[PDB]
């Protein structure tokens, strides 16, 4: 009758601990008027752009492609000196690539018209690491797990990025605490 | 250049900055510095300076008046002028009437339309207004597969 | 369990002063009826138990390198390279620089990773290995009597562990391990 | 000419009691500062 | 929360003032931010 | 009926005693048109906050971070509104009071007991009857610290010296 999570907030009715890392926790109660599969979806294409994105600001400081352009160990630097017309080439292929993958069902009225869809499964497991029945439940909560890791480190690291002004490596070798 | 001067370089929208940096510069000779008057009539002139000096660089096109005039016809080099912005625009409200259409269509079929028209169903409404950001493909595929228009002999219509 | 009923087991308590909890069951080794904050409710215990082996462990050989540091016998060569400082603050520092105290962690970690994860991963899944059993036997030491050698392992452990904390402090204090 | 450029972010710096002010020597120094 | 309320949060002029308050807000900072945008800029 | 803590007064129709410390005392009668678990769960939150409020006060009195300028307990609310820390601790305070609308809507909707937050960290309440003789403490050192804090803060005005200096 209460959630595992929260104990004094009661347990969220639409979460039914089917999910991977479900523990109870919807305390604002969004699920009650946004479908938990939307929200699945979302969860993870949030969890998986920011494993990539800290990965790709923690590792870019250290190794770059060749050019004055890709040379900036600081990341929102990088945001701009990196070629523009490669920017707006990489939005591009990621509109393409929601369109193909999500297979044309790409808005909240259509997206799991087939019941076939599942949330969060694109299709995608080109070396089929996922078809083992024992390990596929592990798989899923790892990779619930690893988002919301990677979503939190990442807004940490944008913020302390705007604040220290330095790579997040830079920042933690060389502290300097926030003066004004 | 079109029939114009570029504003970076008329002494019309020069002599205009200057009149504007004049007026608010008088206005703060009569505060102490430091003051919270200071500092807003230092930021008013800042700001001012930074709108023309952005002005000037836009390539915007002035008049003997002084002030930047627009390119509407079509010509690439002032798209921004008009195009662009009216894309933006278009876009925007594409989205605004395909989602408004879609909830009078969710509307219509159910229970009680006027009550879902008065009080509405969030939950429904927010869905429509996330789907709203493909409206041109699918207002086409709506027009296409004949769900958008109507035929002539289920209209009302009246006597002639 | 070695003594059950008068050193561990069910109605023994080591502190009266404290009740003994109604989860410590007196099926583990060092189960002693003392928990008087009831962590032994939500706790997974089998987890917990290869937490206090694994403590009391390093806290023993602990024990063993701050004396000798302190009694200032050094292998051969060690002083060279490291030093003839005695404090073991100054020697961990030293160590540090030179090198030797990275590799005992990577090959710690590695040991880690390669035995202790997956053995606490099974036992947690239920294998039923006994908390801290790796094995380890060589001089055939516990074919005797494994029960008693287990109690006194974890008993040795615990007050390694207090007296290296103790010590730690003391030379934090006076400069001395002894704390006298 | 065109390579992967590999910098090192490490340098000189340590963890803790190095040349380079770390997050730890910042939580050291707090620990051990004089008002 | 009472359904009720959410309901009566729901109706039309609740929702109409919300959301155009939100909108003026967003133009108001949009503004705010990036001033005297008479042009796209290109 | 009247109340056990006032001979004189009336005893308040909705105080029945079940809640902890409940004498009977309510002489304007806010329980009469006010929920008394809203009510309640308001008391235990001032109490709370009063009393970590005495604690902070006298810890503070006694030792202070090395990392922050040693002041009164007083002036540190000013020093730290410019620095930011009193920022953080307001947002962080409002990010579990997001939360604790949640729980007051449950609370009005019966889900909940007013300041029951399952929050037993060390399990000292397993049992019921310490369990009902720590909820009559917890309300009575509540009020009590509710009523010390102010006289703290008001002496320290008054005054201008720490409590721990004063009584002495
Ligand atoms: C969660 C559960 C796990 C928790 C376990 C940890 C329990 C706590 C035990 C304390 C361990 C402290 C870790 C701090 C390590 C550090 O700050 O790490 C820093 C050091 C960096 O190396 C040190 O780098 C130093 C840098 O020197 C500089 O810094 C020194 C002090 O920093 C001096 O100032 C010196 O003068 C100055 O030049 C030295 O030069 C040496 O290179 C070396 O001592 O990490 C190393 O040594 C690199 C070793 C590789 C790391 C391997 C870890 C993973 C192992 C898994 C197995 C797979 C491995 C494959
Ligand atoms: C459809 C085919 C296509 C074509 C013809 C190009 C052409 C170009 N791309 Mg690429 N690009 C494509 C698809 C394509 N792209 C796609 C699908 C993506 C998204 C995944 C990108 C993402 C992208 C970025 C992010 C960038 C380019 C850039 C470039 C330029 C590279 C110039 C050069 O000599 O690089 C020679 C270099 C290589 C062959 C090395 C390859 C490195 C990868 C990582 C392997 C060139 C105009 C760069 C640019 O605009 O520079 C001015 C740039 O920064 N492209
Ligand atoms: C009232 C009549 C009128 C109309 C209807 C237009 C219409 C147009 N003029 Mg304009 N023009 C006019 C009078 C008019 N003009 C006059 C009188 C002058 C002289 C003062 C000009 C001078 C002028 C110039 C100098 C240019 C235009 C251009 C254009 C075109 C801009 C968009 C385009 O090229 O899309 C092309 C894009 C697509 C077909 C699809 C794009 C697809 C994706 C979304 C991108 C557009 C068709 C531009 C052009 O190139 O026209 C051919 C241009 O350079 N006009
Ligand atoms: C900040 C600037 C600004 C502001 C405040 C407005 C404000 C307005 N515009 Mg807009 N407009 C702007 C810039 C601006 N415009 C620019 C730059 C352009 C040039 C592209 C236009 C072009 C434009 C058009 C073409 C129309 C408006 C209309 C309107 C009014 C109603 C919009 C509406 O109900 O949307 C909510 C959306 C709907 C109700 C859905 C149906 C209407 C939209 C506009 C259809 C969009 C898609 C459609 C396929 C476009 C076909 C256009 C073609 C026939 C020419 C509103 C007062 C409308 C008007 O005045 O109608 C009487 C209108 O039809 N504007
Ligand atoms: C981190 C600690 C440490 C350090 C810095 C050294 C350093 C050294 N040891 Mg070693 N040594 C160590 C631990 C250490 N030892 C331990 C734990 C033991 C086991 C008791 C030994 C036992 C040992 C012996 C028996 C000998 C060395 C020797 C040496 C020297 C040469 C070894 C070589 O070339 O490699 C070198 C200065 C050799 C030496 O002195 O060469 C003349 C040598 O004979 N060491
Ligand atoms: C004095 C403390 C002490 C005691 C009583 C024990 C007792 C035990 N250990 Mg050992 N152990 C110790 C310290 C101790 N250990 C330390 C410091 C370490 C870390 C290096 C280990 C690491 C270790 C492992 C990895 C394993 C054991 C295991 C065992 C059991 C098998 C028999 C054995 O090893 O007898 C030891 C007899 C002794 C006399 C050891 C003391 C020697 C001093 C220097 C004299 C037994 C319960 C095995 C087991 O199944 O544990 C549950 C096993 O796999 N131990
Ligand atoms: C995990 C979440 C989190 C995060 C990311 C931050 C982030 C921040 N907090 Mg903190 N804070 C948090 C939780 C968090 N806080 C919580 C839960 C509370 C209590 C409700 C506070 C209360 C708080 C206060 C009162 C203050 C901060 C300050 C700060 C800033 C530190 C600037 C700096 O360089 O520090 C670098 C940090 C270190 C080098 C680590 C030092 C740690 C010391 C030695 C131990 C602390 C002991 C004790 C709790 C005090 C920064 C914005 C300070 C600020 O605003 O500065 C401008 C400040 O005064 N925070
Ligand atoms: C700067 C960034 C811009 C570049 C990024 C480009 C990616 C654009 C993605 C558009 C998209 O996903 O459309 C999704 C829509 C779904 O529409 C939906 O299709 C539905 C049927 S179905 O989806 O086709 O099965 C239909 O019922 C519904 O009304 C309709 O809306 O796909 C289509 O219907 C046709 C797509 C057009 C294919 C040609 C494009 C070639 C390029
Ligand atoms: C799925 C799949 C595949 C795959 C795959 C792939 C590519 C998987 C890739 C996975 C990746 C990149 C995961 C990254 C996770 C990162 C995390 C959790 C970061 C957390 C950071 C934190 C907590 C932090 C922080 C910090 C902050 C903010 C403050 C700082 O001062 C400190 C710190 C830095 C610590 C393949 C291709 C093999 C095919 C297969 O058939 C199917
Ligand atoms: C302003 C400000 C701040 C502040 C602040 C704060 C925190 C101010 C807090 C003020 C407080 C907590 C005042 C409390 C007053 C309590 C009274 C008068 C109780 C009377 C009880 C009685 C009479 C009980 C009677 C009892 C009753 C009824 C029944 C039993 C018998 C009897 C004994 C008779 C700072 C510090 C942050 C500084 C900043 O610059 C801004
Ligand atoms: C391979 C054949 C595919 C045919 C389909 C292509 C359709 C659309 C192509 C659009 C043109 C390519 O877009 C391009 O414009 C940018 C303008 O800043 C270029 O930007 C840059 O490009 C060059 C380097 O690659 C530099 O020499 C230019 O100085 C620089 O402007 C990029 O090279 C690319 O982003």
């Amino acid at each position: 009758e209460k959630s595992a999570s929260v104990p004094f907030l009661s347990k969220p009715e639409k979460l039914d601990g089917s999910m991977a890392g479900d523990v109870g926790f919807d305390p604002l109660g969004i699920s009650y008027f946004i479908d938990v599969k939307w929200l699945r979806e979302a969860e993870l294409k949030h969890g998986r752009i920011c494993m990539l994105a800290t990965a790709g600001i923690l590792v870019q400081e250290v190794i770059h492609l060749p050019g004055p352009a890709f040379s900036s160990k600081f990341a929102l630097d990088a945001w701009s000196t990196a070629p523009r017309g490669g920017m707006v080439q990489i939005l591009i292929a990621i509109g393409l690539i929601e369109m193909v993958s999500n297979r044309f069902a790409i808005t909240a009225t259509d997206m799991f018209a087939n019941p076939n869809r599942k949330p969060g499964d694109l299709g995608f497991d080109p070396l089929s690491l996922g078809a083992n029945p024992a390990t596929r439940a592990k798989y899923e909560l790892s990779e619930v797990i690893h988002g919301r890791a990677a979503m939190m480190g990442l807004s940490g690291m944008i913020h302390q990025m705007i604040v220290s002004k330095q790579p997040v490596i830079d920042q933690l070798l060389n502290f300097k605490p926030v003066d004004a | 250049v079109a029939g114009l001067t570029p504003c970076k370089d008329s002494k019309d929208f020069q002599r205009r900055l200057d009149g504007s940096v004049k007026k608010l510069k008088t206005r703060l000779a009569k505060y102490e510095k430091g003051t919270p008057p200071a500092l807003a009539l230092e930021k008013q002139i800042e700001r001012t300076q930074a709108r023309f000096e952005r002005y000037g660089k836009a390539g915007l096109l002035c008049g003997t008046d002084g002030l930047p005039h627009l390119i509407t016809d079509g010509r690439w080099s002032h798209s921004g002028e008009f195009v662009i912005p009216g894309l933006f625009f278009l876009y925007i409200a594409g989205w605004i009437g395909w989602v408004g259409r879609s909830y009078v269509l969710f509307a219509r079929e159910s229970d009680k339309p006027t009550e879902k028209e008065i009080i509405l169903d969030v939950p429904a409404a927010l869905s429509f207004v996330s789907t709203g950001f493909i409206w041109p493909v699918s207002a086409f595929k709506e027009f296409t597969s004949g769900n958008l228009i109507a035929d002539e002999s289920e209209i009302t219509v009246s006597p002639r | 369990l070695y003594k059950e009923g008068s050193l561990q087991g069910k109605g023994v308590n080591c502190i009266p002063i404290f009740k003994r909890p109604d989860s410590l069951k007196g099926d583990a080794v060092g189960d002693m009826g003392f928990d008087p904050f009831g962590f032994s409710s939500w706790v997974d215990m089998n987890y917990v138990r290869e937490a206090e082996i694994k403590h009391g462990r390093i806290a023993m050989l602990a024990f063993a390198g701050i004396v000798v540091e302190v009694l200032g016998i050094k292998a051969p060569g060690a002083g060279k390279i490291l030093g003839s400082s005695t404090d073991i603050f100054e020697i961990h520092n030293a160590a540090v620089e030179k090198g030797s105290m990275g590799q005992i962690l990577l090959w710690c970690g590695f040991f880690e990773m390669t035995a202790g994860l997956p053995a606490m991963q099974q036992m947690l899944e239920g294998s039923g290995r006994t908390p801290g059993d790796f094995g380890f036997d060589p001089l055939g030491l516990g074919k005797k009597d494994f029960a008693q050698m287990q109690i006194k392992e974890i008993q040795n452990g615990r007050l390694a562990m207090l007296a290296v904390s103790g010590m730690v402090h003391h030379a934090l204090i006076n400069g001395k391990v002894q704390g006298l | 000419d065109s390579m992967i450029v590999f910098e090192n972010p490490l340098g000189k710096c340590g963890a803790y009691a190095s040349s380079c002010h770390t997050f730890l020597d910042e939580m050291g120094d707090m620990l051990k500062a004089t008002p | 929360m009472d359904s009720n309320f959410l309901k009566y949060l729901s109706t039309a002029p609740v929702l109409l003032t919300v959301w155009l308050s939100f909108t003026a807000g967003l133009v108001i900072e949009a503004n705010r931010f990036f001033p005297d945008m008479l042009y796209f800029p290109m | 009926d009247f109340s056990a803590a006032v001979p004189f007064l009336k005893r308040p129709s909705n105080l029945d005693g079940t809640l902890a410390g409940d004498v009977g005392f309510d002489p304007l009668g806010f329980s009469d048109v006010f929920d008394l678990r809203v009510l309640r769960e308001a008391e235990l939150k001032h109490g709370r906050f009063a009393m970590l409020a005495v604690l902070g006060f006298l810890v503070q009195e006694v030792y202070t971070f090395p990392f922050f300028p040693k002041m009164a307990p007083v002036d540190a609310h000013d020093y730290f509104v410019t620095q930011g820390g009193g920022s953080q601790i307001i947002f962080w305070i409002s990010f579990v009071e997001i939360f604790g609308v949640v729980a007051l809507f449950e609370l009005i909707q019966g889900k909940r007991d007013a300041g029951d937050f399952a929050f037993d960290p060390l399990g000292l309440g397993k049992d019921e009857a310490t369990l009902a003789r720590y909820k009559v403490a917890e309300i009575k050192h509540a009020r009590l610290a509710m009523i010390a804090i102010g006289g703290f803060i008001h002496q320290f005005w008054v005054t201008k010296q720490t409590v721990l200096e004063q009584l002495g």
